C-alpha cells in the first residue's frame, strides 16, 4: 500500500527486536540470535476495517559495536517501538537512555514500550518497577515473540494513533480461492527429495501445546 | 444454621444441564 | 410519521481443528513456523472444492490457501505422533502462487488422526 | 557501482554523490536501500571521516547529510577530541557554532529543518562538556547577550540550555567520571542566577508561545536540581498555575513543571510556602474547570475518542494530582475553605480512574491505595473522603481483574480490603445490587458476572463473622437462583464456575459449616464427570484450593459422621477421576496428600497414605512382575505412558506429603532405579540402532520421561527431608550406581540435565555426609559436561545451567571434593569458573562470579599450606586478568556488581598480605619484594597493553585509587565506573581517582 508510516525499533541487543519483527513477516520463532549489524528495513502490511496499513519497520542494532548510523536511523521516523527484556535487569535500566535519543530526534511521535519474553518464569524486572512510560506518555505492553502473548497489541496501538481513529480493529484479509495445479514430473523429484528430507529432520519445540 | 441448611439443599441441586 | 436515525460467504465448514503449521526450509535443513490458529476445511458451494484455510491467531493472517488435493499423502514426521507432512504444489497464502513442504500438528494424537480422517473425506470429494 | 566511490578518501569527496548515497538511504528500498546503508556506516566508521565534515556543512544541501556529518562529529568529539591539536578544537568550536547562528536567522530554515538545528545544538553540547567552563567562560554571558538580538536564536538558546541540563544533570552518571559531572554540575549551579533571569524574563514578557513553550521545555529540566527558592521566592507559580494553563500548547509542558514542582525540596514548617503551595494548585484546578472541562464531565469517553493530544493530557492530570496530592493533601484538610479543593482534585482522579487504559489505571489505583491506608491509619480523616471512597468501591468492583494478572489483582485487592473496613455496610450494598442487576438481565454478560466474582471474592477476611455468613449465603443463594434461571450449557458454566470461585475465596465460611463444606466438594466430585471444556479444570482447581485452606476439616471426625472424610474420597477415587486427564488425577492425588500429612499419628497417616495409592501400586506391581520377566514390553508406547503417569502420581503426592512420603518411596524405591537401568538400557539400544534422530521419537521421548520423572521424585523427596541418616544410608549409594554411570557413557543428545539437578539437591542436604560420594559424582559428570559446554554459551543450555548450580553447592558444602581432584582437573575447574563469567545468560554468569569467591574463600581458610599457596601461584593472576577483563569488555555490564566485589576481594588479599608466598617466580622481579609492588606493576602492564591509549599516569593513579579504596566496596565501585568512562575516550584525567 501506499499509506505507510515508518518505524524504528529500539532497544539493547538480545531483547528480541529482529525475532519480533520475523515473527510478523513470516510467522516463524528464531531461537538463534544473529545480531542485526546497523538496521535492516521490513515492509510490514496490516489489514484493518479502514483499509491497509503499511509500516517500514526499521529493526536497529542493540549492540555498541554494530550500532551503526545510531540516531541517524530515527530521521523522519513516525513512530516507534522501545523494547527490553523482563529476564534482563540492564536492558530495563537502558530504556530512559533509548527514548532519550529518540525524542531528541523525532520529538512528537507515538511510542510503544515493550517488555519482550514474559514467558519466561524467573522474571526479573517486575510489573511493579515497570513506571518509565507514564510520564512520557509511551503504551506499555508486556509480550512475548515466543507465546505471541500481547504480540499484536503494538501495531494495533500504533496503527489507531497514526491513522486517528480508536476503533481501527484488524479483520481477517480476503482469501482467493485457490488454484487447481496439476504436477508434472520435472518437479516431483526435487518434492520426494525435499519430503523425505523434511519426514527425518524433527518437528521443533515438540513439547508445546500446539 | 436455618439459612444455612437450605442453601445447603439448594447447593445439591445444581446442575450445568437445562434438563 | 417520525424518520430513523474476506471472501468465505460462499463455502461450508466440514472441519474446524486448532493446530501449528510449519514449511520445510530445504536451504536451511530445518523447519519454520508460518502459523498457528484454527485450520479450517471449506467446501465452496458452487464448485463443491475443498480447501485449506487457515489463518493466524489475532492478526488473522493467512498462513494456508490451497486444495486438498487427491495426488497428496500425509505421511508420519519422526518426532511426532500428532503431526502430519506433505507436499503442497501451489499456496496462495503470501500471495503468489508457490509449493512447499508443510507440515501440521495438533492438540492430541486424537486430533491429528480425526484430521486425516477429514483430509481423505475430502480429497475423495475433490475428485467430482 | 558509483555508490563506493565515496570509501576512496585519496579524491576530494564528492557532495553530489553522498546527497544520492544518503538518498538512496532514506528515500530509496530493497537492494538499493541496504546497499547504500553499508557504505554509509562505513564511511561514518572512517576515522578520517570528521575532517570532510565542514565542507559538507557548507556545501551540501541535503539536512540528512548535514545530519550524519554531525553525527561523525559527535564520535570524534566524545572519544578523540583531547588529541587534536588545540587550532582544530578553536576552528571545530567556531563553525558549529557559525552553523546554528545562520540557521537560526534564516527563517526558512529554522522553520523546516528542525531535526537538523536540534542535531547540531546536540553537538555544542558535546564541546561543552568537554571545554566549559575553564576554556570558554564567557559561552553564558554571551548566550544570554545573543538572545536579544533575535527571537529564533532565544528560542533555540532555551534548546541548547535544555540539552546542557540533561546532559550534566540528567546523564552524567554512566557517561562521564564522577570528578568532571561534579565540575560540570557546579559551574551549571554557578552561573544559574544568569540563566534563570533571562528565563523568568522570557515567561513573563514573551509573546512568541514557540519560545515560550521551549523556554518551559527548559525549566521541565531545571526543576529536576535547582535550589527551590527560584520558585517559591519569585513570581513564578503565579505564570505556571494561571497564565501557562489557560493556552494550550504551552498546557501540556507547564503541568509537567507544575508536577515536577510538586517534588521540590521544601521546608515543612514554614507558613508562607504552605500557601504557596496550596496557592499554585488552587489556580491549576480553577484553569482546569473554566478552560478544559468541568468536575463532572465525563472523562472516559474524552479518553475513548482521542481528540488531539486529550490522551497525553489526561494522562498528565493523573499524573500532577497523584504527585501533589500524594505529598501535601494534608495542607487542604484542616482548613474548611480548602475543603471543596481537596474534594474537587479527588473528584478529577474518581473520574480519570474510570478511563479504560490500563496502565493508567495503575497509576490512579497507586494513589488511591496511598489514599485509603492513611484514612483506615490515620485518625478523624475518613469522614471527609466518604463519597469520594463510596465512589471509588464501585470504580474498583467495576474493573476488578481475575488473580492470574498477580500483580494488578493484588493492588485492587489492598485497596478494597481497606475500603471494606473503611465501610462494609455500603461495600456490601454496592455489591449486592450489582448481583441483582446481574439477575435483572440490565448488565449481564460473562465478564460481568466473572469481575464481580473475583471482586466479591477479594474482600474475603474483612468482615465480621457473622456479617460474613449473611453476606455468603445471599450471595451464594442469589448465584444458585441465576443459574437456574440462565439456559444453554454455556451461561450454566460460567455461573457453576463463579459460584465455585466464590466459595473457594471464602474458606473461614467453610470451617464453621461442615454440612456445605462436605456438599461442595461432593459436587465439584460431581463436575469431575463433566465434559464441557474448562469444567474439570475448575473442579480439581477448586479442589486442592479449598483442601489448601481447610485441610484440618477433612483430617478429623466430624460430629454426626462415621469417619475422617479423607477416608471416604480415598474410597471412590477411582469412581470419582474416571473421566479426568492423567495431569487432573496427580492434582488430586497431590490434594489428598496435602489431607494425609496433617495426620500427626504416624500409623494412620501411612494406612491412608498406602490406601490412597492403592491404584498407582497395583498398576506399578504388574508393570514390574512383566516388564522384568521380559523386557520387550516397554517398547509398547501405552506401557510408558502408563509407567510415567505412575511416577507423575508419586511425585505430586511427595510434593505435597515431604518427608512423610518416605514410606511409599520405600514400596517402589529397589524396582524404581532397576526400572531406570532398564530404559536407560532401551534408550541407548535406539540411539545406535537407529541414530541420533531417535531422542526425537515419541518413543524415545517417552522413555526419557520416566528418567526425569523417577530423578524428580528422589530430588523432591530428598529435598524436603527430615531423616538424612536414612537418605545417605538407604537411598544415595542406590541412586549414584543406577544415574552417575548411565549418564557419563551416553553421547551427549541422550543425557539427562535433571541427572545435574538432583545430584545438586542430594550435595545440598546431605552432600557433607558423603564427602567418597561427592568425589564420585564429579568424576562422572564433571569433564564430560564441561565438554559440552565449552565450545560455544549456546549449546545444551538446562545441562550449562544445572552445570553451574552443581559446582556451586560442591564448592560450598563439600569443598575437599574439589582438593582430591588431580592438578589437570583442577585446571579445568578453574577453565569453567572463568568461562562461566563470559556468559550473557544470568544463571551461569552469577554462579559463575559466586564460585570463584567462594573458592578465594575456602583457599582463604586453608590458611598457609603448600595448596592454597599453590593455587595462587597458579591462578590468582588468572582470576584478576579474566575478572579485568569481563568488567571493560562492555558486554558483562549486568554482572558488574559481583565482579567489583570478587576483584576487590582478590586485591584485599594482598593488601592485607593473606598470601603467603611471592606471586612472582625466581629472578623475575628484586629479591625483598612484597606482593602489593608487584601487583601494581603486573596490572600496570596488562592495562597498558589491553587499552594502549591510556597514558602511564592515568594507569598509576587509577590503580592507587583502586587499592587504597579496597575496603570501603561502594567507592572501590566508583573508581572502576571512572575507569570504564576514561577507556572509552583520549586525554581522561588522571586526578580525577582522587574524588574520594
Ligand atoms: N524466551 C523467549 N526468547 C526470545 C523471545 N524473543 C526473542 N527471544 C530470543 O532472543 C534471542 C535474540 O533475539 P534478537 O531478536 O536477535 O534480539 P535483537 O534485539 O534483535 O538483537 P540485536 O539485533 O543485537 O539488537 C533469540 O535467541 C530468541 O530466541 C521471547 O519472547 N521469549
Ligand atoms: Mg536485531
Amino acid at each position: 500500500p501506499q499509506v505507510q508510516f515508518k518505524l524504528v525499533l529500539v532497544g539493547d541487543g538480545g531483547t528480541g527486536k529482529t525475532t519480533f519483527v520475523k515473527r510478523h513477516l513470516t510467522g516463524e520463532f528464531e531461537k538463534k540470535y544473529v545480531a542485526t549489524l546497523g538496521v535492516e528495513v521490513h515492509p510490514l502490511v496490516f489489514h484493518t476495517n479502514r483499509g491497509p496499513i503499511k509500516f517500514n519497520v526499521w529493526d536497529t542494532a542493540g549492540q555498541e559495536k554494530f550500532g551503526g548510523l545510531r540516531d541517524g536511523y530515527y530521521i523522519q521516523a513516525q513512530c516507534a517501538i522501545i523494547m527490553f527484556d523482563v529476564t534482563s535487569r540492564v536492558t530495563y535500566k537502558n530504556v530512559p537512555n533509548w527514548h532519550r535519543d529518540l525524542v531528541r530526534v523525532c520529538e512528537n511521535i507515538p511510542i510503544v514500550l515493550c517488555g519482550n519474553k514474559v514467558d519466561i518464569k524467573d522474571r526479573k524486572v517486575k510489573a511493579k518497577s515497570i513506571v518509565f512510560h507514564r510520564k512520557k506518555n509511551l503504551q506499555y505492553y508486556d509480550i512475548s515473540a515466543k507465546s505471541n502473548y500481547n504480540f499484536e497489541k503494538p501495531f494495533l496501538w500504533l496503527a489507531r494513533k497514526l491513522i486517528g481513529d480508536p476503533n481501527l480493529e484488524f479483520v481477517a484479509m480476503p482469501a482467493l480461492a485457490p488454484p487447481e495445479v496439476v504436477m508434472d514430473p520435472a518437479l516431483a523429484a526435487q518434492a520426494e527429495h525435499d519430503l523425505e528430507v523434511a519426514q527425518t529432520t524433527a518437528l521443533p519445540d515438540e513439547d508445546d501445546d500446539l | 444454621d436455618d439459612t444455612v441448611d437450605e442453601l445447603t439443599k439448594k447447593f445439591g441441586t445444581l446442575t450445568i444441564h437445562d434438563d | 410519521h417520525f424518520e430513523p436515525v474476506t471472501m468465505e460467504e460462499d463455502e461450508e465448514v466440514l472441519y474446524k481443528v486448532r493446530a501449528k503449521l510449519f514449511r520445510f526450509d530445504a536451504d536451511a535443513k530445518e523447519w519454520k513456523e508460518r502459523g498457528t490458529g484454527d485450520c479450517k476445511f471449506l467446501k465452496n458451494k458452487k464448485t463443491n472444492k475443498v480447501r485449506i484455510l487457515m489463518r493466524r491467531d489475532k492478526t488473522l493472517k493467512i498462513c494456508a490457501n490451497h486444495i486438498i488435493a487427491p495426488e497428496y499423502t500425509l505421511k508420519p514426521n519422526v518426532g511426532s505422533d500428532r503431526s502430519w507432512v506433505y507436499a503442497c504444489t501451489a499456496d496462495i497464502a503470501e500471495g503468489e502462487a508457490e509449493a512447499f513442504t508443510f507440515a501440521i500438528r495438533f492438540g492430541s494424537k486424537e486430533n491429528a488422526d480425526k484430521f486425516k480422517e477429514e483430509f481423505e473425506k475430502a480429497q475423495e470429494i475433490n475428485k467430482k | 557501482g558509483s555508490m563506493e566511490g565515496i570509501l576512496d578518501f585519496s579524491n576530494d569527496l564528492d557532495i553530489a554523490l553522498l546527497d544520492q548515497v544518503v538518498s538512496t538511504f532514506y528515500q530509496g528500498s530493497g537492494v538499493q536501500q541496504k546497499q547504500a546503508q553499508e557504505i554509509l556506516t562505513k564511511f561514518q566508521d572512517n576515522p578520517d571521516a570528521w575532517q570532510k565534515a565542514d565542507q559538507i556543512l557548507q556545501f551540501s544541501t541535503n539536512p540528512q547529510s548535514k545530519f550524519i556529518a554531525l553525527s561523525i562529529l559527535d564520535k570524534l568529539i566524545t572519544r578523540k577530541w583531547k588529541l587534536l591539536p588545540n587550532d582544530h578544537r578553536i576552528g571545530i568550536r567556531n563553525f558549529v557554532v557559525g552553523m546554528i547562528i545562520s540557521m537560526c536567522q534564516d527563517d526558512e530554515v529554522f522553520k523546516t529543518q528542525k531535526n537538523l538545528i536540534n542535531k547540531s545544538d546536540l553537538t555544542l553540547v558535546q564541546i561543552l562538556k568537554q571545554e566549559w567552563p575553564q576554556n570558554w567562560p564567557e559561552f553564558i554571558p554571551e548566550l544570554i547577550g545573543s538572545s536579544s538580538s533575535s527571537v529564533n536564536v532565544c528560542e533555540n538558546n532555551m534548546i541548547v540550555l535544555k540539552l546542557l541540563s540533561e546532559e550534566v544533570f540528567d546523564f552524567s552518571a554512566e557517561q562521564m567520571t564522577q570528578a568532571k559531572a561534579l565540575h560540570l554540575k557546579n559551574s551549571m549551579s554557578k552561573e544559574f542566577e544568569q540563566i534563570f533571569k533571562l528565563c523568568f524574563q522570557v515567561l513573563e514578557q514573551g509573546s512568541s508561545s514557540s519560545l515560550i513553550v521551549a523556554t518551559l521545555e527548559s525549566l521541565l529540566r531545571y526543576l529536576h536540581w535547582i535550589p527551590y527558592r527560584y520558585i517559591y521566592e519569585t513570581n513564578i507559580l503565579e505564570l505556571l498555575s494561571t497564565k501557562f494553563m489557560t493556552s494550550p500548547d504551552t498546557r501540556a509542558i507547564t503541568l509537567k513543571c507544575l508536577t515536577e514542582v510538586s517534588n521540590l525540596k521544601i521546608p515543612q514548617d514554614n507558613d508562607l510556602i504552605k500557601r504557596q503551595t496550596v496557592l499554585f494548585f488552587q489556580n491549576t484546578l480553577q484553569q482546569i474547570a473554566t478552560s478544559v472541562m468541568p468536575v463532572t464531565a465525563d472523562l472516559k469517553a474524552t479518553y475513548a475518542n482521542a481528540n488531539g493530544n486529550d490522551q497525553s493530557f489526561l494522562q498528565d492530570l493523573a499524573m500532577f494530582l497523584t504527585t501533589y496530592l500524594a505529598r501535601n493533601r494534608a495542607l487542604l484538610e484542616s482548613d474548611e475553605s480548602l475543603r471543596e479543593l481537596l474534594l474537587n482534585a479527588h473528584q478529577y482522579l474518581i473520574q480519570l480512574s474510570k478511563i479504560e487504559e490500563r496502565e493508567l489505571f495503575k497509576t490512579t489505583l497507586d494513589y488511591w491505595h496511598n489514599l485509603v491506608a492513611d484514612l483506615f491509619y490515620e485518625p478523624l480523616k475518613k469522614h471527609i473522603y466518604e463519597e469520594i471512597c463510596s465512589q471509588l468501591r464501585l470504580v474498583i468492583i467495576e474493573n476488578m481483574v481475575r488473580p492470574e494478572e498477580i500483580q494488578l489483582y493484588k493492588s485492587e485487592r489492598e485497596v478494597l480490603v481497606y475500603l471494606t473496613h473503611l465501610n462494609v455496610i455500603d461495600t456490601e450494598e454496592i455489591m449486592i445490587s450489582k448481583l441483582a442487576r446481574q439477575i435483572d438481565g440490565s448488565e449481564w454478560s460473562w465478564h460481568n458476572i466473572n469481575t464481580l466474582s473475583w471482586a466479591i471474592g477479594s474482600i474475603s477476611g474483612t468482615m465480621s463473622e457473622d456479617t460474613e455468613k449473611r453476606f455468603v449465603v445471599t450471595v451464594i443463594k442469589d448465584l444458585l437462583g441465576l443459574c437456574e434461571q440462565k439456559r444453554g450449557k454455556d451461561n450454566k458454566a460460567v455461573v457453576a464456575s463463579d459460584i465455585m470461585y466464590v466459595v473457594g475465596q471464602y474458606p473461614r465460611f467453610l470451617k464453621a459449616h461442615w454440612n456445605f463444606l462436605r456438599t461442595v466438594i461432593l459436587k465439584l466430585f460431581e463436575f469431575m464427570h463433566e465434559t464441557h471444556e474448562g469444567v474439570q479444570d475448575m473442579a480439581c482447581d477448586t479442589f486442592i484450593k479449598i483442601v489448601q485452606k481447610c485441610k484440618y476439616h477433612f483430617v478429623i471426625q466430624q460430629p454426626r459422621e462415621s469417619e475422617p472424610f479423607i477416608q471416604t474420597i480415598i474410597r471412590d477415587i477411582q469412581k470419582t477421576t474416571a473421566d479426568l486427564q492423567p495431569q487432573q488425577v496427580h492434582t488430586f492425588y497431590k490434594a489428598c496428600g496435602i489431607i494425609i500429612s496433617e495426620e500427626r499419628s504416624v500409623a494412620e497417616r501411612n494406612r491412608l497414605l498406602s490406601d490412597l495409592m492403592q491404584l498407582p501400586n497395583m498398576a506399578w506391581d504388574t508393570i514390574v512382575e512383566q516388564s522384568t520377566a521380559n523386557p520387550t514390553l516397554l517398547l509398547d508406547s501405552e506401557t510408558v505412558k502408563i509407567i510415567a503417569n505412575i511416577i507423575k502420581t508419586n511425585v505430586a503426592v511427595c510434593t505435597s506429603m515431604g518427608a512423610d512420603f518416605y514410606p511409599q518411596l520405600g514400596h517402589i524405591y529397589y524396582n524404581m532405579l532397576q526400572l531406570y537401568r532398564a530404559v536407560s538400557s532401551m534408550i541407548s539400544a535406539q540411539v545406535a540402532a537407529e541414530g541420533l534422530i531417535a531422542t526425537k521419537t515419541p518413543k524415545v521421548r517417552g522413555l526419557r520421561t520416566i528418567k526425569k520423572e523417577i530423578l524428580k521424585l528422589v530430588e523432591t523427596y530428598i529435598s524436603k527431608a527430615r531423616n538424612l541418616d536414612d537418605v545417605v544410608k538407604v537411598l544415595v549409594e542406590p541412586l549414584l550406581n543406577a544415574v552417575l554411570e548411565d549418564y557419563m557413557n551416553n553421547v551427549p543428545d541422550a543425557r539427562d540435565a535433571e541427572v545435574l539437578n538432583c545430584m545438586t539437591t542430594v550435595v545440598e542436604k546431605v552432600g557433607h555426609m558423603i564427602p567418597q560420594g561427592v568425589i564420585l559424582i564429579l568424576q562422572s559428570v564433571f569433564e564430560c559436561t564441561l565438554d559440552m559446554i565449552n565450545k560455544d554459551f549456546t549449546e545444551y543450555p538446562e545441562h550449562r545451567v544445572e552445570f553451574y548450580k552443581l559446582l556451586k553447592v560442591i564448592n560450598e558444602k563439600s569443598f575437599a571434593a574439589f582438593l582430591e581432584l588431580p592438578p589437570a582437573a583442577f585446571k579445568l575447574f578453574v577453565d569453567a569458573i572463568c568461562w562461566a563469567f563470559k556468559h550473557n545468560n544470568r544463571d551461569v554468569e552469577v554462579n559463575g562470579l559466586q564460585i570463584a569467591l567462594d573458592l578465594v574463600k575456602n583457599i582463604e581458610r586453608m590458611g598457609n599450606v603448600p595448596f592454597a599457596n599453590e593455587f595462587h601461584k597458579n591462578y590468582f593472576f588468572i582470576f584478576v586478568s579474566e575478572t579485568f577483563f569481563v568488567l571493560t569488555d562492555s558486554d558483562h555490564k549486568s554482572g558488574f556488581s559481583k565482579q567489583a566485589l570478587l576483584l576487590m576481594k582478590l586485591i584485599s588479599l594482598v593488601y592485607d598480605n593473606k598470601i603467603s608466598v611471592p606471586l612472582y617466580q625466581e629472578a623475575e622481579v628484586p629479591q625483598g619484594t612484597s606482593n602489593q609492588v608487584y601487583l601494581s606493576q603486573y596490572l600496570a602492564n596488562m592495562l597498558s597493553n589491553a587499552f594502549p591509549h591510556l597514558t602511564s599516569e592515568q594507569i598509576a593513579s587509577f590503580l592507587s585509587a583502586l587499592t587504597k579504596q579496597c575496603k570501603d566496596l561502594v567507592v572501590f565501585k566508583g573508581t572502576l565506573r571512572d575507569f570504564l568512562v576514561q577507556i572509552k575516550e583520549v586525554g581522561g584525567d588522571p586526578t580525577d581517582y582522587l574524588f574520594a
